[PDB]
This record gives structure tokens, sequence and C-alpha cells, in this order.
């Protein structure tokens, strides 16, 4: 009986450390498509016809 | 001669015109001071090539 409540216990404490896990990854999901938007910001502004301008 | 002289120096100045009014947006190409600018063609950084405008 102990080790049954203690491992509904455990499934519930694994279910969050994947909530946590999973919004982590969430944010870090746009902090790639940020990355990236600024990657290609980069490899435009690296062209010779950019005068300091643009 | 003096008469042929005359279109001479329009057309003279009008070479000079060129080099000194012609750009691309406002960067004058034709006077010199375009110099060397390298143009990045791909899609990971250091892969440009040099064009030069005298």
């Amino acid at each position: 009986n102990v080790q049954s409540r203690g491992l509904d216990v455990a499934v519930r404490n694994a279910n969050d450390g994947i909530s946590i896990a999973q919004t982590a990854e969430g944010a870090m999901n746009e902090t790639t498509n940020i990355l990236q938007r600024m990657r290609d910001l980069s490899l435009q502004s690296a062209n010779g016809s950019n005068s300091k301008s643009e | 001669r003096v008469a042929i002289q005359e279109e001479i120096t329009a057309l003279n100045d009008e070479l000079n015109r060129i080099a000194e009014t012609t750009s691309f947006g406002g960067n004058k190409l034709l006077n010199g001071t375009f110099s060397t600018k390298s143009f990045q063609i791909g899609a990971d950084n250091g892969e440009a090539v040099m064009l030069t405008l005298k």
C-alpha cells in the first residue's frame, strides 16, 4: 500500500518534471526562431551593396 | 578647330558628370569612391566575391 501510494506520487512528480522541461523547450523554440532571423539579417548586412544607412 | 574644341570640352565635362553622378541609391559608383566591395553569396559566412569599380 505504501509503495502503491508512493508510485502514484512518483507519476505526479515525473509529469511535473515533464511540464517544466516542456515549457523550457517551448520558450527555446522562439529563441531559435529569433536567432535564425538575426542570422538572415546579418547575411543581408554583409553585402557590399548596402551603404551605412541600411 | 576652336569650334570643334567647344564640343570636345562639352563632352569631356559630360564624362566627368557621368562619373560623379552615377549612383545606386546614392552610392556613387564611377567616381572611384566605390573602391572594392565584397558581395556575400552563400548560406554561410566567409563566402563573398570582390567587385571592383574603377
